């Protein structure tokens, strides 16, 4: 993602390393179930990623994305290591309930679709807006 | 005097008998008429000294002046504030009375046109939207009616009734609904 | 306080005027019995349970009547004697509810006090009338008229009581609204005595409107709340917070 400044493409469904990032996402979507990505240490550089890439690519990516941030939420309450307090546990598992709001598969992108588990792993686009992107990343920072 | 309460009352049963006829224009200047006869109550004395449908005619005034459309919503405003009057007046008393004795013949006269048969559903909708109140004449326009919905021999015939399918269906008290179940039940 | 303060708030300045305040069937209204009910059900009753004991046991034998109308008055019976026993038990059971102001219980009486001072935040000038005659239409009148309905006595009393209770009801009511008879002919005989009682029922009432329970039982206000789910949000981060709450419990 630092390297693809040198030859600036507008879309980055354009540039050339796109289909890279979209193989490696899917590793981290599938590695992202039980902290078997160290949320306690690497959780500022995977939340740049979440802002950089929502609503990118085709319908399995946009939910990959959105079950990505659940399961990086669900992981950061599940982890032992942090040992957190009561009340900021409280606001992590509304967060949950928060994110898993049709407002938040409609910021996402996912409109049509129920259920992001399903067309996730199955295997033209909506334009984005920049202000659900605002409001994305004001949650993950209340949360953070 | 009481005698012109008397002719008051009287009054009372003529725009009540007016309120299902079948000129539209003469249902809604019945239906204007009563700001009159609220005023007049309140000026001889609160909501007692008028038999209690003073709110409702309150509303009748309220209805009055907003919509003239064709006469099927007009009915229906007409079947929903009758049944909303909730109250026994002597005049509305006489009113369902005489409407449900002249009804028999209608009614006949129909079993032995198209106008006719308005102003008979007509009828039907004025009399199924009043209370009725007995706190028994009304028991027996029931059993008339549920004699009457299978109408199995007559020229007319259908028209009788799907509209009684819909009047009843739609268009009865619900304090008036027991008399209606317990007579499905033992028929 | 502060929900009867909002709700009584919104009837205040959805009220035209101060003669149509309360007297209808509006939620406020129906909350202000509810209140009335469930703070005095015990006072009322502990009020007027020896009074209808003395109206009923060792009173009621020797004919006493109380109808006043001469259109229903049995040639039998005089009107002058009904009127004179009528306005002696009315004097008796009035100067119980005015010397019955100790035993009136305080959350009420805060209840009271709140709508004091809301009729009063509107209507500065004889808020007190539309605080007394609330107590007199909505509380203590209705049980008056059907005192075994209320809960006050085990069963129905005999007729000639309950034509008085009636007529008891639309006394006290001329008394707390202060205003006199002015529909009914055979009603204006009782008048002067009404009118002598005006002052005596407003102290009493300025003595109320001046200066404790169990848990909720097993209400499921979830019902209440998603079979109006729908247009709850389009009224107007309270929204917001009310679907997290929704998402956060399962249907039944």
């Amino acid at each position: 993602i630092d390297k693809t400044c040198l030859s600036p493409t507008p879309t980055l469904e354009q540039h050339l390393m796109w289909d890279d990032i979209a193989i490696l996402a899917r590793y981290m979507l599938m590695l992202s179930f039980n902290n078997s990505l160290d949320v306690a240490a690497h959780l500022p550089y995977l939340f740049h990623v979440v802002t950089f890439l929502v609503a990118t690519g085709p319908l399995s990516l946009r939910a990959s994305t959105h079950g990505l941030v659940i399961n990086i939420i669900h992981s950061l309450c599940t982890c032992s290591q942090l040992h957190f307090s009561e009340e900021t546990k409280q606001v992590l598992r509304l967060s949950l309930t928060e994110f898993s709001l049709p407002k938040f598969y409609l910021l996402f992108g996912i409109s049509k679709v129920k259920s992001a588990a399903v067309i996730a792993f199955r295997s033209e686009r909506e334009t984005f807006a920049l202000t659900s992107l605002e409001t994305v990343t004001e949650a993950l920072l209340e949360i953070m | 005097p009481p005698i012109c309460r008397q002719a008051q009352t009287k009054l009372e049963v003529a725009l009540y008998m007016f309120l299902w006829n079948p000129d539209t224009e003469a249902v809604l200047v019945a239906m204007s008429c009563f700001r009159h006869l609220c005023e007049e109550a309140d000026i001889r004395c609160s909501v007692h000294n008028l038999l209690p449908n003073y709110n409702t005619f309150m509303e009748f005034a309220s209805v009055s002046n907003m919509m003239s459309t064709g006469r099927a919503a007009l009915q229906k405003r007409v079947m929903a504030l009758l049944r909303r009057i909730e109250h026994p007046t002597a005049g509305n008393t006489e009113a369902w009375e005489d409407t449900h004795a002249k009804w028999e013949q209608a009614t006949k006269l129909i079993l032995n046109d198209t106008d006719s048969l308005q102003e008979w559903i007509n009828m039907t909708g004025f009399l199924c939207a009043l209370g009725g109140v007995c706190l028994t004449p009304v028991s027996k326009f029931m059993d008339r009616l549920l004699s009457l919905m299978v109408c199995n021999h007559e020229k007319v015939g259908l028209q009788i009734r799907t509209n009684v399918k819909d009047l009843v269906g739609l268009e009865l008290s619900p304090a008036l609904y027991p008399m209606l179940f317990n007579k499905l039940k033992n028929t | 306080y502060q929900l009867l303060w909002n709700m009584f708030s919104k009837e205040v300045e959805l009220a035209d005027s101060m003669q149509t305040l309360f007297r209808g069937n509006s939620l406020a209204s129906k909350i202000m019995t509810f209140c009335f009910k469930v703070y005095g059900a015990t006072y009322l009753q502990k009020l007027l349970d020896p009074l209808l004991r003395i109206v009923i046991t060792s009173s009621d034998w020797q004919h006493v009547s109380f109808e006043v109308d001469p259109t229903r008055l049995e040639p039998s019976e005089s009107l002058e004697e009904n009127q004179r026993n009528l306005l002696q038990m009315t004097e008796k059971f009035f100067h119980a509810i005015i010397s019955s102001s100790s035993e009136f219980p305080p959350q009420l009486r805060s209840v009271c006090h709140c709508l004091y001072q809301v009729v009063s935040q509107r209507f500065p000038q004889n808020s007190i009338g539309a605080v007394g005659s609330a107590m007199f239409l909505r509380f203590i009148n209705p049980a008056i008229v059907s005192p075994y309905e209320a809960g006050i006595l085990d069963k129905k009393p005999p007729p000639r009581i309950e034509r008085g209770l009636k007529l008891m009801s639309k006394i006290l009511q001329s008394i707390a609204n202060h205003v006199l008879f002015t529909k009914e002919e055979h009603m204006r005989p009782f008048n002067d005595f009404v009118k002598s009682n005006f002052d005596a029922a407003r102290r009493f009432f300025l003595d109320i409107a001046s200066d404790f329970i169990s848990d909720g039982n097993v209400l499921a206000l979830h019902r209440l709340l998603w079979n109006n789910q729908e247009k709850i949000g389009q009224y107007l981060r309270p929204f917001d917070k009310m679907a997290t709450l929704l998402a956060y419990l399962g249907p039944p």
